[PDB]
Parts: C-alpha cells; structure tokens; sequence
C-alpha cells in the first residue's frame, strides 16, 4: 500500500516553532493589497497577502528610533489565490479574516460624450 | 598643504580636535527631533 | 424584576423565517401600540436562524429559537415573553 | 542588440532540448516537466518517488554521467500545498553540462535521501532539514547542521521572521548566556519597493 | 448578445461595443501606459502615451480613447508601439525638471515609473529646460508647476467631480500653463484629491510635504468616522507614527475619492491627546494618575448607582465594541439611559425597524435614481461623497435634484423647492408640482437629512418625508426592490449605536438626571454641568481633550480610530472595520478594554475578553454588524409608516436651515477636526 | 487523502514511538542534571519533560508526531552527547524571563497585547 | 507677456468696465446666432466686442462677459489667454 | 546661532532640546550634548540675492559635477525671489 489514510484536519502549529503567543492570538488579514491612489498602475493588485495585527512600535530611549517586541511585524506573504491563503492560515493555526478582491467595475468610456449636443456631459474646456 | 592649500571655508573647524572618546568632551547620542504627541493640558481653573 | 428589551433576528429571504416576517407584517403594528416604551429590535440578516431574544433586568438574557416556525407560534412564544418578565 | 544584451547559446539550447526529450522518455514515470531556459539551463521537474531512479540514470548513464553533485537545495513556494521545492543540480564532467532535478513535497510527506547516489548529499539535504524542516528518509545522520542547538522552528521558511523569535544576552544572575524573546532596539524597516507598473510583458500570467 | 471579437496581441477576447482599446486591452491583463487617462474622468487624449498599433494600420491609435473595431488586433508590444511610447516619454522628460529628490511624488511616481518601464534610458535634449511660475492655490495642495506635464486631469476633476469649473489652462504651446490666472484659493469639499490624480509631483500635499517617501510608508487599510458615508482609506505609517491618510478603490462608497477632512484632519490625531488617566485631586483639579485609581474610582460610584442613577452618552467618534461594552456594563446595573449626541426622533417605530434610520437605497442606488428629493440636508458638506454620487449621477444619467431647505450651493444645479416645512405638507397632498414629478418618476429617492432630525419637531419632518415615500412607492410605478425613504447620516458612532439599541438624543437624560454621567468622547456639549445635579460625577472617555474632558472628575484616555481595530457601520448599514495603524499614546487603552476592565473592578465582570468575543456579543444583539463590507436590506416601511400615523406631531414654523452653509462651517465638526492645525489653516484661509 | 507515512501507519505506532522516546528521557534526566552540573533536581527536570509531553497532546495527526518523535530524538541526542552546554539545556526553563500577566486586568495595565 | 494675472491699480475686478447699452444690443443679436443651450458659444465675439469697446481686456470684460453669459469665469480667461487678439494689457 | 533653553542646554538647528522634567538629561551629565554651531538656515540667508536679467536662470549649486542636478528657476514674480529647491540661493529678476 505505502499509503495512510489521515482523516484529520492539516495542522503543523507543533512543528513551526512559533511560541503560542505568536499563535493563538494573533490576527492574519488576507486581502488584496489596494492600488496606491498615487499611481494608475495595478501590478501590485495581483497577489493575495498575508499580513498581522500590527502589535506596539515605541520610542527607543537612546536615539528615538521605533523599537519592536513583535516578530511578526515585518511578515508579509503573497499568495497567488485566496484558497491558498486561507488554506496557509489554517494550516498553522492562525486565526484570519478575509477581504474580498475588489475590481474597478467596467466603464463606459465615450471621447463623443464630451461634446453632446443635449446632455450634461459636456466638459466647458479641453 | 604648504604647497597646494585646502581651498577655505568659513565653516570649516579652525581647531583641530582629536579623539575625545573617553573624555567629558565625548559624544553622547541623542534624539534630534521633536515630541510627535502633544498631550491635553488640564486647566488650572476649577470646574465648580 | 421585569422585561427591558426584545429582539427578533431573522433572514429577508430564507424560509426558515416566513413565519417572522409573517407575524412582522401583521402583528408588530399592535404589539407596537400594545408596548409603547418597549424596544423591539427588528434586525434582519443575511443567513441567520430565527431568533427571540429577550433582555430582562441587571443583564439577564433569555434566547428563543423562532427557527420554522408559523405566525402563530411565533405570537405564543411572544406573548410567552411578555407574560414571563423573569 | 550587440553590445549590451547577452548573446544566445543556440547550440546548446538545442542540445538540452534534446537530452531533455531523451530524459522524459527514458523515464516517463517519473518526469513531469522538461524545461529549457532562455540562458540555457535544462530544468527536469519530476514527482518525488523517483529521486532515486533519476538521480542514479543521471549518475550512471553512459550518455549522462552526471558525477557530481553541485547543489542540493529547497526553496520554500508557502501557496503551492506542496510548498518545498528540491532542486538537484548535477554536474557532467564527461559531457561539460548542467542539469537540473526538481521536486517536491509539503511539510510532513519525506522526501527519500539521496545519499546513496551522492555523498556530497548527507550534508546538503541535512541543512535543507534544519532550515526547511524537510524530512528525508533513510539518512544516516540527519539533524541540525547550521541553527543553534536549542533552537525551534526552520529559519528559511517564509512564514519565519527575520529576526527570529528567541535571543540571547548574558545574564549575570544565572551566570549564563540565556534566550529571551527578541526586541529590536530599532525595528527592522519593510519598504514596499515594487512598481505598480508592468516590468516583462513577455512573463504575463492569463487573468482569470 | 452583441459582443465584437477584437484582438489583443492576437488573443480573442469579446468585448461590448463602445469599448475602447485600453479597456479590451485591460481585459486580458494588460495595462496600457496613461498620464491622462483616468477611468473616472472624461477622456482627453492629450498625452499621447497610450498610443497603440493596430496591425494593418499605418498609423498609432489613442487607446484611451479609440473605440475598437470588429477584427482588430491590437499589437501592445510591438516595435512602433515602443518606439511611439519612447518618443512620448521623451517629449514628456524635455522639459521636466530635475526634481526627483526633492520632489515628493519620487518613489510613487508615474512619470518614473512608466519612464523606467516604457522610455528610453538616457537623454537627448541639450537645450534650456523651461521654467513655470508656481500658483497659490490654497493651504492644503502644494502647486509647484514646472512639473506639470499638462495632462489636464486637474481641469476635468474640479469640473465633473468636484463641480467647480475654476482650473483651467491659460497660455498656448509650451506656454500653457495649468492654473486659475488668478489669485484665487480652489477650496472645494473634495480638493485634496486631484493631489492623488496628479500623477507627477505638480501638485502635492502640503501637510504631507517633504516628511515621508513611499517605500518606507507601512500601509493600513482602514475606515475614515469624520462623516457617516465610510468611505475606506489607507493610513499609511512610518516607524509608529500616522503619515497620511490615501483613499482606497470601494466602487459603491467613496469610488476612488475621499473629503478634504477625511484627508488632512490627521494632524489633530496628533494634538490635544489624552494619554494618561486623570482624576480630581484635593483642590479640584485634573491630576495624573495610574488606571488602578482611575479604575477603582469610577467603579466605587458605579457600585453606588442603580436603576437611572448612572447615564451614558455616546460621542460622534465611537465604535460598536465600545458601544456594546457601555451598554452590557450600564445594564449589569439596571440602567437603559444610554444616549448618543445626535437626535433622532423615537416616535412611532423609531430605531425598531432598521429602515426608518438607514440611507435604505445605496450610495450606489443614486446611479439608479432619477429623481431625488434632498430634504433639510446640504449633503455637499454633511456627506461629501455622497453628494459626489450624486453629482456623477447628474452629470452621467441627467438626474434631477430637487432640496427642501437653504439655498445651499451643491457643486450642481436643482430645483429649490423652498425651505419651508410645509412643503412636504404639500408634496404629500399633491398639490404642489414637484409631487407630479415624484409620482411620474420610475426610480425616486427622497432623502432625509439627520441635521433635519435635530430640530424640536423632527419627528413630524420624520413622518412628513415618510409620508411622501410611502404616497409614492405603494401608488405609482415604483417596482418594490427600490427603496423610497432614506435618511443621511453625518455621525460614523450613530447607526451602530441605534442597531445596538440605543436610545437618541439625550432627552432621556434631561428628563431624569443621573448622579453618575460617562461620555464615550462625547464632545458635542449638549449635557453640561448646568443640567446635571449638585455633584454628578462625570467619566469621560475619550481620545481628545476638547469638550466633554474639561468638566469630567474622572479621564479615561481612549484609542482614536487609528488607533484600534473597531467596527463602524455608515449611514446605508453596512458595517465596517478598521485596523490598528498605529497604537495609542502614552497610557492610553482601547475603549472596550476600558469597560471590561471597569467592570472586572466593580464586580460585574462582562463575559468577554477579547476583540472576538465582544464580536460574538455584537453579533447576539444584531447579526449583521459582524458581516463587514455587506449591506442588509431593511424591508417594513409600511410598518413604520403606520406607527409614524399614530401621534400626530406638528410642524415647527422655522425653515429647514441646515447648520453647513458655506466652506467654513465643514472643516471644524468633531474633536479631531478641532484639533487639526490643517483645519484650522483651512478655516482661516477660507475666511479671508 | 492518501499520504505517503514517516514511521507510523497509524496513531498507535505513533503513540508507541512517544512512548519509548519517553522512556529514554526519562531515564537520561539523572545524567543530564549531573554532567551539565545544572541546578535543578531531577523531579524538576523531569517534570518539564512530562511538561513538553504533555504540551503536543492534542495532536492526532500520525505523521506530525512522527516528527516530533524525530525532534525529540535529535534533542535527546544533542543532549546524551554532550552537543548543548548547560545554557542550551537551561533554556527549557524560563528563570530570567518574568513572568507574563496571565489574567485580563494586569495585561490592560501593562500594555496592549490581548 | 504672462499667461498669469496680478491685481494691479489699473486693472483688478473692481476696475470700471460695462457695455453701452447699443452693445447690449450687440451682443443680444450675437446670441440669436447660436442654439439655445449653447450660449457659451458667443464668448469670443461677446470678448471681441468688449475689447473694440475698450481698447483692451481688463479683468472685469473677461468677468463682465462670464457674467452676461452664465459661463464660468475662468472659461473666458482660458479664451483671453489662447487667442493673441485680445489684449490683456493696454 | 545657537541658542539656549532656561536649563542650560543648548538648542539644536531642529529645535530639540530636553524638558526641564525629561530624565534623558542625564546622558549628559559630566559629559557633553554635541550640537552644530553653523545652522543651514543662518548661513544661506547671508548670500545675497543674484540679479541676473534673465526670465529663467539656472541653478546646480556650483562646480558642475559637483553641486547638485541643474534646475530652472522662473523668475516671472516680481514680489518674491526665485529660490533654489536644492542649494536654497535665490535670484531676482533685475527688471
Ligand atoms: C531537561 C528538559 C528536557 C526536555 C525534553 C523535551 C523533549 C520533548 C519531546 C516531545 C516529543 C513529543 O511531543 S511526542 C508527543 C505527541 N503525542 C501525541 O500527540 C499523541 C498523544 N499522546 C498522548 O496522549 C500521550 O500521553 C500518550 C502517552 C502516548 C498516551 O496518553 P493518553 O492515553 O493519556
Ligand atoms: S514628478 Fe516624478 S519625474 Fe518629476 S521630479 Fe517628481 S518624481 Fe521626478
Ligand atoms: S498639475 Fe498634475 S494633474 Fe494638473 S494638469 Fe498638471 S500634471 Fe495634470
Ligand atoms: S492616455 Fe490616451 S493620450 Fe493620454
Ligand atoms: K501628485
Ligand atoms: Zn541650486
């Protein structure tokens, strides 16, 4: 045969590592990433992510700068669908949340629309 | 620099210090910026 | 001591709640002008089962499955409600 | 396209093509993908019960004899469900080329150890063991080589932290270096440097 | 169907007639360059990088704007297609100046990054760059104008979007020049977004100048509280500190767009914070202390309250787990006097069905509508997103708008109906004119503003709008799926609050006064110490010491909305949630946390402890506040429309004047907009 | 559905495969405390053995105990060699950490974290 | 020479400009040439028949003609600054 | 132009300088808090404004290669002078 049947659900939170702390009361969020409203580009709108709470950033007392006690501040993932991500975050135990993809809807784009003869539409400049 | 000078500044160091570590002229690092929250100050009057 | 609140929770289009929409549709109006003061909070949901529930004095929640059921049951376990104040 | 681009190895994209063709169909059990690259690298990609029959055909095949053993190395791919991915780079001194042996497997499903085929393995696949957490069956000696003796967790899984999660200091109490959980006196800055513009259209995944 | 078979790079793909050739080509996953191009703008074709190869065509087309054809392939990576984009790129970089690092659009500009991924690598201009005079345009967008590269989505923002018509191009050839040619101060509701649209770095954000760069910035997608519309954000932060605040794509919200307030009122976040928890010391004065005293204080005059001894008011800015956390604690004692600031009338059903307290419709119904009823609201500055809904609306599908109120000035043109009240007596009968035109009307929308409610007599404004929505959809031709009544709200604590169960306004604490008083940051003064008794004792929790602080005994330092991961719910019901960008300063705590700790200490310990479980708890007193980006549809008008015909409530003789008229009167609403330098500088730059 | 094993077919092999590495800890402890020269008694280390045990017994999967039978056997090993000093064996026991308000109230007044 | 403008003494929006009533006239029988709806199409011999009155534009002929026009102000200044006719200084 | 707060302590260019209340002076304590003499803001306001005659001059903070990238600087307003976005030395147009 050299093959088992295990009938029980995927979870490898005992061979991570990962302290419990870091485990059980953590928040992944799965989403696709937003486009950066300054920029028309959607390459980086492609991928699911992984990401965590953002948990304290303080002031260091020496020089200022933002000092950290999570580890898991800085992990982000990229995931190609969300079946993967989701499949990912119950694999190790993290408890997650889910947005939706959100898709500009389609457009109807007319040039001739700008110059109506009736219609609101009419831009006063060009 | 008898010869060819370093071309003059006038915010160069005219006094040459040497390594000053383990000095009280030492450098200590500090924040060089500001306090980003400003906090609620209380008035000082009563509220009676 | 006595009732504070009443909630009724139910789905617009499942029909696990066409009795809840059924008894809202015809009976709130009277049980309104029945309790004036009372608060009957009316919140319909997407998937939800069917439910009463009923906030008593210093906390104490009672919960009411409302799920298949009819008009009528749904006014007995109401006025169940309304009766107790426990 | 003169100066600057890098010139194309026909020749030897066209023989790898080839002993690629012949590899798929010496051992069509085993071998998923064949793959040349554009800079001329034979990649095979096979399903993980034949890393013994296509590591020993690659090692003792007479239009093969690929003696040596470069590289032995996982890349951990955290959407795929088999996440590792083994990649074996072989080495012919006979014939002066490369080639590449991919496979794969989750975290639980062990890959068989190649140390009878190459020795250069037991070390290689023993660091993918403490770095991976990948489990190879029927190694010698298989146990951490490169991370410290108490430590928890494999350090080039994606879902790892930089900093990990455990530090040391000496602690003049116990007389004793001991670990603590880590704080960063400045954390470590993530820049999100990726352009929202299209670099390679000729790499353009099919939208849904 | 009549789908046309074009081709992108020789892949079929059907597209609807009147596509354009950028969108067959976004289709199938391929991102034509664009500067002027805006997919919410009208189409300019000024720019020229879009311009695509048609095979068997000698000639490059403008994508953005040339309809495809039966039949065309589409070369988007063929040789003269680069060629053209590499001429327009370096037309584009002639005259541009060297600013990248001084320039705070580097690391997220267009111009870089499609010049890095369409241009050439190199220059040939040799000669003099030009030089362009900067314009003063107001206090919140920086205009340096040599960076302009004249793609005019300025001009087609304020003049379809925000509704100005006061930018423009002056000048001819390579002298033209984006400006107003006058001094003149563009302040528009919605005036900070045509820093998003610049896509080079002619105009950025003032606040934001010079502070930050992109790649270092962490971004948290979020929930703008300023107003009820929810519009999603992005903060973005550096090393433990907010930023800026970016809009987020949401196509049935805020589309791509958010206020000047949503924008630049983070500034305030910053300001005024209480940190620490505080209490009144021997002489009467507010004195630092540890959360154990503060704790311990409130909850040994909570354990001496019962029945309506203690009262809660909820303030514009607070959350559903708070909200639910004051509610569960304050009936641990026997209390239902829990109020929120903003009135909303409780005669007939009140806040029992969800349909007489929601934007019933959608933001997004607006698009459906073809004719609107504004009632006693200016939705220009109550809900600006709104009312930039219905301006597309306008402008794309000739809606007409019709407002019962001020005369206010709306970025479009309607029928003003009058201000006053008797008006709705009137369209309710029939015998005024615009009753015709909502009877007559396929899809009506009349809209009540919660300003409206505000007013002595609310609930007959309530029954009269009511009966309006109720004479038309169950006699005309209304389907029944469209929703007639709507109600906006301007306050983001507000729906949540009446889903919860409170009760509005706080007449229920005039009517009876507690000895013990809590304000989750409740700022809008409307129960000061003049009404209370000798000695109530007032516990205000809150993020920014503006009102409520002054004259409380003892201070709970809470979190602000950026500071938490919190459940907010607009003015249409859909519930919403932010995230922890940043946490709070100093001692400062979560506001549900405060409660539960409150309760731990008093000995009513709430049966929840973490955020999940408060969500549980959220989830048994209304389902649909845990179904976050999900509208539930309200049904039972009718039902409502009978209780509202019980008590016969009059009408007021005073005309619906809405408390927004001007500019002026947006910037400064709620405590962190008082706290805001920015506002204050939009305030004092709109006055003079 | 069907996955290729490590050791055990099933979960009674499995527990079989803890309950010997149980075994060899339990009879190394005595040696443990005295080469490393620790601190502690051997009622104490062995304690936190039945504590680490007793911290993976909810796993019913055959595989991942597998696994850790096999990190619990490259622990022991590093341990009978004499491969850890003294600091990595201490490092079981938490004695420089402090110890972590546990209940709701001394979390809120420390900081943030749930 | 500059496609911007600056309130100076001699030319700001409270300078005196305002048609003779014949160029009312004018510039009523101006309009009756285009379609109703589209009387922002008389912006340029509206702006044209205040320069011959005036010699040159003064910022309240370009205000002037938005006024009596209903177009937005800056869409005449857009005009008077396009066309090399209209003279923005004297 | 340095100047100094009622404890003693001398002010940056920033404008950091520690409370009256703040612990952290203590790092200074028998040492030194190091701060700049020659403020930016102090030093480019001494350079005179450049009359040049031009309507567009240009700027790269002088030695060529060695100052900064060549910027254009209009010098169309007659109320202000045209600054520098780099070098901070401003120019005015002579007419
Ligand atoms: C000096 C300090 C030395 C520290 C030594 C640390 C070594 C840690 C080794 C850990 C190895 C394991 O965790 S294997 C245990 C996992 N087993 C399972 O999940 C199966 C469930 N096991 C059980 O229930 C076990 O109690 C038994 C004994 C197999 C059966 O008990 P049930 O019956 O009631
Ligand atoms: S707008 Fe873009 S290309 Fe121009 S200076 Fe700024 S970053 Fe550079
Ligand atoms: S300022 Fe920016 S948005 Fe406006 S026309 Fe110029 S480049 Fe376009
Ligand atoms: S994008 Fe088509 S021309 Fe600007
Ligand atoms: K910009
Ligand atoms: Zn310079």
């Amino acid at each position: 045969t050299q093959l088992i049947t295990v009938d029980e659900k995927l979870d490898i939170t005992t061979l991570t590592g990962v302290p419990e702390e870091h485990i059980k009361t953590r928040k992944a969020r799965i989403f696709v990433p937003a486009r950066n409203n300054m920029q028309s580009g959607v390459n980086n709108t492609k991928k699911w992510k992984m990401e965590f709470d953002t948990r304290e950033r303080w002031e260091n007392p020496l020089m200022g700068w933002a000092s950290t006690a999570d580890p898991l501040s800085n992990l982000v993932l990229t995931f190609s669908t969300k079946e993967d991500a989701i499949a990912f975050a119950e694999k190790n135990g993290w408890s997650y949340d889910v947005e939706e993809r959100k898709v500009p809807k389609p457009k109807s784009k007319s040039y001739g629309a700008n110059f109506s003869w009736n219609k609101r539409t009419r831009v006063s400049t060009k | 620099p008898t010869v060819k000078p370093p071309t003059a500044r006038k915010f160069i160091w005219t006094n040459h210090k040497f390594n000053l570590s383990g000095t009280p002229q030492q450098y200590v690092p500090y924040s060089t910026t500001r306090k980003k929250i400003q906090e609620w100050v209380p008035p000082s009057t009563p509220y009676k | 001591l006595g009732l504070r609140e009443i909630r009724i929770h139910l789905c617009q289009r499942s029909p696990g709640s066409q009795g809840v929409r059924d008894f809202i549709e015809k009976r709130y109006v009277e049980l309104k002008k029945a309790n004036p003061d009372l608060p009957i909070l009316i919140r319909e949901c997407s998937d939800v089962q069917p439910k009463l529930w009923a906030r008593y004095a210093f906390g104490q929640e009672k919960n009411v499955s409302l799920n298949n059921f009819s008009a009528d049951q749904v006014t007995r376990a109401l006025e169940n409600v309304l009766s107790s104040k426990a | 396209t003169r100066p600057t681009v890098r010139p194309r190895n026909d020749v030897a994209h066209k023989q790898l093509s080839a002993f690629g063709e012949y590899v798929a169909e010496i051992l069509p059990k085993y071998v998923q993908q064949v793959q040349v690259s554009c800079f001329s690298e034979l990649e095979i990609c096979i399903h993980p019960d034949g890393v013994i029959p296509v590591l020993t055909f690659l090692r003792d095949h007479s239009n093969a004899q690929f003696k040596s053993l470069a590289d032995l190395t996982a890349v951990d791919i955290p959407t795929r469900q088999n996440r590792f991915e083994i990649v074996y780079n072989l080495l012919s001194l006979r014939f002066n080329s490369r080639i590449r042996v991919k496979t794969y497997t989750d975290e639980l499903t062990p890959v068989e150890s190649s140390v009878s085929v190459y020795k250069a393995a037991n070390w290689y696949e023993r660091e993918i063991w403490d770095m991976f957490g990948v489990f190879f069956a029927n190694h010698p000696d298989l146990r951490r080589i490169l991370t410290d003796y108490g430590f928890e967790g494999h350090p080039f899984r994606k879902d790892f932290p930089l900093s990990g999660y455990v530090e040391l200091r000496y602690d003049d109490e116990v007389k004793r270096v001991v670990a603590e959980p880590v704080e960063l006196a400045q954390e470590f800055r993530k820049f999100d440097l990726n352009s929202p513009w299209e670099a390679f259209p000729a790499y353009r995944q099919p939208p849904e | 169907s009549n789908l046309i078979e074009v081709f992108v790079d020789g892949q079929s793909v059907m597209v609807e007639p009147g596509t354009t050739v950028l969108q067959a080509c976004e289709k199938v996953g391929m991102q034509i360059p664009r500067f002027c191009y805006h997919e919410r703008l009208s189409v300019a074709g000024n720019c020229r990088m879009c311009l695509v190869e048609i095979e068997k065509a000698p000639k490059v087309v403008a994508a953005c704007a040339m309809p495809v054809m039966k039949g065309w392939n589409i070369l988007t990576n063929s040789e003269k297609t680069k060629k053209a984009r590499e001429g327009v790129m370096e037309f584009l970089l002639a005259n541009h100046p060297l600013d990248c690092p001084i320039c705070d659009q580097g690391g997220e500009c267009d111009l870089q990054d499609q010049s890095m991924m369409f241009g050439s690598d190199r220059s040939r201009f040799l000669e003099g760059k030009r030089a362009v005079e900067d314009k003063n345009i107001g206090p919140l967008v920086k205009t340096i104008m040599t960076r302009c590269i004249q793609c005019t989505r300025c001009i087609r923002f304020a003049s379809e979007i925000a509704g100005v018509d006061d930018l423009g191009t002056t000048g001819r050839g390579n002298d033209m020049q984006v400006g107003t040619y006058i001094e003149k101060m563009f302040m528009s509701e919605l005036s900070g977004n045509i820093i998003d649209i610049c896509p080079v770095g002619a105009l950025t954000s003032k606040p934001y100048a010079f502070t930050a760069r992109p790649w270092e910035t962490r971004k948290t997608e979020s929930i703008d509280v300023m107003d009820a519309v929810g519009s999603n954000i992005v903060v973005s932060t550096r090393t433990g500190e907010v930023m800026r605040i970016l809009p987020r794509m949401h196509e049935d919200i805020n589309e791509e767009w958010i206020s000047d307030k949503t924008r630049f009122a983070y500034d305030g976040l910053k300001r005024q914070r209480l940190t620490e928890p505080m209490v009144r010391n021997e002489k009467g004065l507010l004195t630092h202390t540890t959360w154990e005293d503060a704790l311990s204080r409130v909850a040994g005059m909570l354990q001496s309250c019962q029945g309506n001894d203690v009262a809660a008011i909820a303030g514009g800015l607070v959350d559903a787990e708070a909200l639910i956390a004051l509610k569960d604690l304050l009936n641990r004692v026997d209390s239902d006097t829990l109020c929120t600031e903003e009135v909303f009338p409780t005669a007939g059903a009140g806040t029992d069905l969800r349909s007489n307290y929601l934007l019933n419709t959608t933001i997004a119904g607006v698009e459906e509508a073809d004719v609107v009823l504004l009632v006693g609201t200016n939705p220009r500055f109550e809900a600006p997103l709104f009312n930039a809904r219905i301006r597309k609306s306008w402008l794309h599908n000739d809606l007409k708008v019709a407002l019962i109120g001020s005369p206010v000035d709306l970025t479009y043109r309607y029928d003003h109906l009058g201000d006053s009240p008797k008006i709705l007596q009137d369209i309710a009968s029939g015998s005024h004119p615009f009753s015709q035109v909502l009877q007559e009307a396929k899809k009506p929308m009349v809209v009540l503003g919660s300003s409206a409610l505000q007013r002595n007599d609310g609930a007959a404004i309530l029954a009269a709008v009511s009966n309006i929505a109720q004479k038309i959809r169950t006699s005309s031709g209304v389907t029944g799926d469209w929703k007639v009544m709507n109600i906006l709200h301007r306050i983001a604590s507000q729906v949540a609050a009446l889903d919860l169960g409170y009760k509005p306004g706080v007449e229920a604490i005039r009517k009876n006064p507690p000895k013990m008083l809590f304000l989750l940051g409740a700022d809008g003064g409307c129960v000061t110490r003049q009404d209370l008794p000798k000695d109530c004792f007032i516990v205000y929790q809150g993020h920014h010491g503006d009102v409520g602080a002054p004259i409380a005994d003892v201070i709970l330092p809470g979190a602000a909305y950026t500071e938490k991961s919190a459940t907010y719910v607009n003015t249409e019901g859909r519930a919403q949630q932010t995230k922890v960008a940043v946490m709070p300063p100093g001692l400062a705590r979560e506001d549900w946390k405060i409660i539960r700790a409150l309760s731990e200490i008093a000995g009513m310990t709430l049966p929840y402890d973490t955020l999940d479980q408060v969500r549980n708890r959220l989830e048994e007193v209304s389902p649909n506040l845990v179904r976050y980006d999900d509208v539930e549809g309200a049904n039972y008008f009718q039902q409502a429309s009978e209780l509202s015909k019980l008590v016969n409530q009059q009408l007021l003789a005073d005309p619906l004047v809405p408390p927004q008229l001007t500019i002026k009167d947006f910037y400064m609403t709620d405590s962190i907009s008082r706290a805001s330098q920015t506002m204050a500088k939009c305030v004092k730059a709109v006055t003079e | 559905t069907s996955v290729k094993p490590i050791f055990s077919r099933d979960m009674n092999e499995a527990k079989r495969r803890v309950r010997e590495l149980y075994r060899a800890w339990y009879r190394e402890v005595p040696n443990t405390v005295h080469l490393f020269q620790l601190d502690i008694s051997v009622k104490q280390g062995r304690d936190k053995v039945r504590e680490m045990f007793k911290k993976n017994a909810h796993v019913t999967d055959p595989r991942v105990v597998d696994l850790l039978v096999i990190k619990g056997k490259m622990e022991l090993e590093e341990t009978i060699n004499v491969w850890k000093q003294r600091t990595h064996v201490m490092r079981f026991f938490h004695e420089t950490e402090a110890p972590r308000p546990k209940d709701f109230l001394s979390k809120f007044y420390v900081g943030h974290d749930p | 020479a500059l496609f911007v403008h600056r309130d100076t003494p001699k030319n700001n929006p409270e300078t005196p400009f305002d048609f003779t009533p014949e160029n009312y006239k004018r510039i009523e029988a101006i309009v009756k040439n285009y379609p109703e709806g589209h009387k922002a199409a008389a912006v340029l011999p509206v702006l044209d028949l205040a320069q011959r009155q005036n010699g040159w534009l003064p910022i309240s002929a370009m205000n002037k003609v938005a006024e009596i026009l209903q177009v937005p102000p800056m869409r005449v200044y857009e005009v008077a600054t396009f066309y090399t006719m209209y003279n923005r200084k004297p | 132009g340095v100047r100094t707060s009622p404890t003693g302590e001398k002010v940056t260019h920033t404008g950091q300088v520690y409370d009256d209340e703040d612990y952290r002076r203590v790092r200074f304590v028998g040492r030194q808090k190091e701060v700049n003499e020659n403020f930016a803001i102090d030093l480019i306001a001494e350079q005179p404004v450049s009359q040049v005659g031009s309507r567009v001059i240009s700027c790269d903070g002088g030695g060529g290669a060695l100052g900064h990238p060549r910027v254009y600087i209009n010098l169309d307003k007659e109320t202000k002078t045209g600054t520098c976005g780099y070098c901070g030395l401003q120019f005015r147009q002579q007419h």
